[PDB]
């Protein structure tokens, strides 16, 4: 008997979960690939709005913003290499020796001096050239004859020696008709409701840093070490540990290198690794022992919280597989390091020097079919970075509560973005609605 | 962008005062897009969609006889079966998100009725002795 | 009903780095000619219908 | 093992082609149908 009449409202504050494409924006201030694909500037003072009395459900494991970074990053890598010189002509039988001059025993057998016959700019003329190679990229044919490691598998191209891939913070912004909501609540699990939310135009700046086992240069939690997982009980899943204190790691490549330019064709140059100046030493990373053996103690108390009150926690080494899986894949200065992390996970709870290997022909994790040759860096390099989180894998689940074993794990590229896109959700705005009122035309 | 969603936790009645805040925000390089013609398309698709969504809502307000208005009355009676609540339970102590969840299944019934009502109104305007 | 009666196999030949060429290999058993069968009993009637029209 | 109707229809051809390495060649062979093979100026 209410006698009401369906009035119509437009501009109603109602939203629904949705999937759309986000666009990148930058600080303007930033030959770097992300300085060109992230041209639109963000507002210097983002218009964040607190929403009073709003409860919203989040789930970081089903967040499509993560999938978009994966696609955008691999897409750019495959565009940047588009105009550059192919190294197909270098897939020739090589003649190699052992580079034994001024070598540290740790480097014995690591470098090879290889000579070969390759063409010049003229179709009818050849030249004899030589360069140094790392053993990881050179494979013996049937003791002096060697092939490049990927000749029976993939095409090889030279990375453009002009384009920087140094991470730049980028921001993702919503398209018209959409909005991004953020959790500002505390100690968020990564899933479930949060009751302290706000509306934003764009995400905070996120650096597209890619690494394995250890997560570098991210957001450093806030109040405590937080451990997140899709399931925790299921030993097939990863555990992401976010630290509230950073651990400084110092990595270096001690050998002083030079370069030589070899004509590979008309207007096409190949960049080869030249002689090492001075002694030949092994690449490595330094982690302060005084910080690491405390950082894990914090992790253990929080890790025990999910398994038991009086149980033993053991940190073991990594398992078998490719270097991309078993080691810490670290990209720094333009070269690719594969570091041994066993020295960091060798203890039971109840200065550390890590040796590294260097690889130049990179079959990027992203796909099989094409490989990239990374030109050498002149002089020497040093890297300073922040370990901000760990990826652990549970290697137990067995019927013995006495103890449980964790190992370095991960390796999925998305594990490096999921932890930053963690606080955000994309929604669509739907402006029409109806409701009864006591008024008719 | 001074409240794009500020009224989300407000009651349905109170939130009726921000309709221009939400409406004005729903229809907000150089060489890169043409050198790499993947991105020119990705960007255009986002822009075309924002326009199409805007226009579909405007067409409905036109058909229902509510063009140019943010608040509009109709002559379709409210069915008690759509929500058995009185006005003091709807306009106060309830948000628009909650209301939308409650009504959802009846959205198409209501929209169909709004279109029928406007057509009947037009028929009555082609008879100079109408409504007497 | 059409058929190709020869039993073939294939061989993969590298033509370049990451590039394969697929070549026709040996025929297993007898070598016979490909052919199609049309039922005479249907064809010599189908044309009669066409002719009247 | 040829049916007379197939006599002259297939050819066994061998040739010199490259391998994955710029400096190496391999000898391979394959069968071809006569329609796709044309005589130069008898083998
Ligand atoms: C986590 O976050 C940290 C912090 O941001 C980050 O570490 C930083 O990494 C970057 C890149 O690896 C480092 O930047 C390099 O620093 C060296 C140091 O040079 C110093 O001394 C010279 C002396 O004249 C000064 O001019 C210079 O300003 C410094 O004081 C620079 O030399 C590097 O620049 C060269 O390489 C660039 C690569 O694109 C070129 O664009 C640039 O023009 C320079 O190259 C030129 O000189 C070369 C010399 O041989 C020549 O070969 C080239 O052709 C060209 O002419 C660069 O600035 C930065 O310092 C790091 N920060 C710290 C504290 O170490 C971590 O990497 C990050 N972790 C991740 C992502 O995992
Ligand atoms: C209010 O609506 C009912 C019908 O709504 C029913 O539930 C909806 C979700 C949807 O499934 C409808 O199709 C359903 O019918 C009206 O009752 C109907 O009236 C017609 C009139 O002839 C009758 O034929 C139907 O059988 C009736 N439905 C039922 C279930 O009895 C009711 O009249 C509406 N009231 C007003 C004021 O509009
Ligand atoms: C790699 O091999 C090359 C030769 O194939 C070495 O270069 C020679 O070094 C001797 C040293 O006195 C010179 O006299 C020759 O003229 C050099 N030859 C050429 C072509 O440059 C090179 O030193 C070796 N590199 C290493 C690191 O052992
Ligand atoms: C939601 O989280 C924010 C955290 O950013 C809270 O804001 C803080 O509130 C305290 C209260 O005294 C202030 O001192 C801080 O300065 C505020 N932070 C900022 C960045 O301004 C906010 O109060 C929380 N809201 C709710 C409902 O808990
Ligand atoms: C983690 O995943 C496991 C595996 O599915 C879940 O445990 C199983 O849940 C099903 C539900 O029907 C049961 O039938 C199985 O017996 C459970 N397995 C075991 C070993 O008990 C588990 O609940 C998930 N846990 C979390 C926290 O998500
Ligand atoms: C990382 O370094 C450790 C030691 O520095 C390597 O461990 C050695 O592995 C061999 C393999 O059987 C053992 O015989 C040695 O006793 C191990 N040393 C120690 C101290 O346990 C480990 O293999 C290295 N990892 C990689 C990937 O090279
Ligand atoms: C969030 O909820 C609180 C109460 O649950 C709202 O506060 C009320 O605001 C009305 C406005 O006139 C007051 O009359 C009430 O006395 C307030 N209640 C209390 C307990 O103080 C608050 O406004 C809500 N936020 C929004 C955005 O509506
Ligand atoms: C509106 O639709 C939803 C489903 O989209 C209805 O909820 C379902 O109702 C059936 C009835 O047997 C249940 O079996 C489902 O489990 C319900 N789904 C959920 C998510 O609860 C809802 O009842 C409909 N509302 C009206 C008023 O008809
Ligand atoms: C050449 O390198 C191999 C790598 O295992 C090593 O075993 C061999 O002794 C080296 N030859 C010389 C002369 O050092
Ligand atoms: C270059 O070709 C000549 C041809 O006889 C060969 O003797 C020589 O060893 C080749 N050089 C290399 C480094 O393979
Ligand atoms: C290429 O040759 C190496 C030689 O050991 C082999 O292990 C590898 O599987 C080969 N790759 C392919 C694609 O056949
Ligand atoms: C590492 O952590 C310290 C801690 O305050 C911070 O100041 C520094 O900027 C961090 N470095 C990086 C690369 O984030
Ligand atoms: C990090 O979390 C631990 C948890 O107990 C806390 O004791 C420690 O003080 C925190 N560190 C910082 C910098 O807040
Ligand atoms: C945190 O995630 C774990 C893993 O599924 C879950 O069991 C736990 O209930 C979650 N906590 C909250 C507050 O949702
Ligand atoms: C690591 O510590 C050792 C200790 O002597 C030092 O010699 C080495 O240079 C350090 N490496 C780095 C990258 O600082
Ligand atoms: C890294 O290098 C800086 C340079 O001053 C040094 O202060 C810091 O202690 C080094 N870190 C480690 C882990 O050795
Ligand atoms: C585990 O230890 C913590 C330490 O404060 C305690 O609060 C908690 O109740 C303990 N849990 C059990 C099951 O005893
Ligand atoms: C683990 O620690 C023990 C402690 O003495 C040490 O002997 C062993 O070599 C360590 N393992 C690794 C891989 O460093
Ligand atoms: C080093 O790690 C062991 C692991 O059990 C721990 O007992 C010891 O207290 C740690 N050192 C420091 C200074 O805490
Ligand atoms: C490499 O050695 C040359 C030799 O003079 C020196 O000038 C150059 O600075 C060195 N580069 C380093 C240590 O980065
Ligand atoms: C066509 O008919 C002949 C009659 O003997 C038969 O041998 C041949 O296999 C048939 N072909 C097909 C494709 O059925
Ligand atoms: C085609 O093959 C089927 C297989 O059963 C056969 O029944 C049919 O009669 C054949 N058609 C002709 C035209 O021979
Ligand atoms: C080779 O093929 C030709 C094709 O006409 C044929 O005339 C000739 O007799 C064939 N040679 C043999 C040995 O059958
Ligand atoms: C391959 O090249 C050699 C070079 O003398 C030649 O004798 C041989 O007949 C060629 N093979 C073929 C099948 O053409």
């Amino acid at each position: 008997a209410e006698n009401l009449w369906v009035t119509v409202y437009y501009g109603v504050p109602v939203w629904k979960d949705a999937e759309t494409t986000l666009f990148c924006a930058s600080d303007a201030k930033a030959h770097n690939v992300w300085a060109t694909h992230c041209c639109v500037p963000t507002d210097p003072n983002p218009q964040e709005i607190h929403l009073e009395n709003v409860t919203e459900e989040f789930n970081m494991w089903k967040n499509n913003m993560v999938e978009q970074m994966h696609t955008d990053i691999i897409s750019l890598w495959d565009q940047s290499l588009k105009p550059c010189v192919k190294l197909t002509p270098l897939c020739v039988t090589l003649q190699c020796t052992n580079v034994t001059n001024n070598i540290t025993d740790d480097m014995r057998g690591e470098l090879k001096n290889c000579s070969f016959n390759m063409t010049t700019e003229l179709r009818d003329k050849k030249q004899k050239v030589y360069s140094l190679f790392y053993r990881l990229d050179v494979v013996q044919i049937n003791n002096k004859e060697y092939r490049l490691i990927n000749c029976n598998t993939s095409a090889i191209t030279q990375a453009c020696p002009k384009v920087s891939f140094e991470p730049i913070p980028i921001h993702y912004c919503a398209p018209a008709g959409f909005a991004i909501l953020k959790c500002k609540d505390k100690k968020f699990n990564g899933t479930g409701p949060c009751t302290n939310v706000s509306t934003v135009q764009c995400t905070h700046g996120i650096k597209p840093v890619v690494s394995t086992q250890l997560l570098l240069n991210g957001s450093l939690a806030e109040e405590e070490v937080i451990i997140r997982s899709e399931n925790i009980t299921n030993n097939a899943k990863n555990i992401l540990v976010q630290l509230n204190e950073s651990v400084q790691i110092n990595c270096t490549r001690p050998n002083n290198n030079t370069r030589k330019s070899i004509r590979i064709g008309p207007g096409q140059w190949f960049y080869a690794t030249g002689d090492i100046i001075g002694d030949i030493r092994q690449a490595h990373c330094n982690v302060s022992k005084a910080t690491w053996n405390e950082t894990l103690g914090k992790v253990v108390k929080q890790l025990r919280k999910h398994f038991g009150n009086n149980t033993i926690i053991r940190f073991a080494n990594s398992s078998g597989g490719d270097l991309e899986v078993t080691t810490h894949s670290f990209n720094c200065g333009g070269e690719f390091f594969y570091c041994n992390t066993s020295g960091l996970f060798n203890s039971t709870w109840i200065s550390i020097t890590l040796p590294c290997r260097i690889k130049q022909i990179i079959n990027m994790w992203q796909r099989i079919g094409q490989a990239m040759y990374a030109p050498p860096i002149q002089g020497v390099i040093r890297c300073v970075s922040n370990i901000t989180g760990l990826i652990l894998t549970r290697d137990g689940g067995s019927t013995n509560s006495t103890t449980e074993t964790f190992r370095p794990g991960g390796g999925d590229m998305r594990d490096n973005w999921r932890s930053e896109l963690y606080k955000y959700k994309v929604v669509k705005i739907e402006p029409l609605g109806v409701a009864p009122t006591r008024c008719k035309r | 962008f001074l409240g794009f969603l500020g009224a989300a936790g407000s009651t349905m009645g109170a939130a009726s005062m921000t309709l221009t805040v939400q409406a004005r925000n729903l229809l907000s390089c150089q060489q890169h897009l043409l050198k790499l013609t993947v991105w020119g398309i990705k960007q255009l698709q986002a822009r075309v969609l924002a326009v199409e969504r805007y226009l579909r809502d405007q067409q409905l307000l036109g058909i229902w006889g509510c063009s140019g208005k943010l608040i509009c009355c109709t002559n379709v009676p409210w069915n008690s079966s759509w929500s058995n609540r009185n006005l003091s339970e709807i306009w106060d102590n309830m948000t628009w998100l909650q209301w939308d969840k409650e009504i959802s299944n009846y959205t198409q019934i209501i929209y169909g009725l709004l279109e029928e009502s406007q057509n009947q109104q037009e028929k009555n305007e082609q008879d100079l002795l109408a409504l007497d």
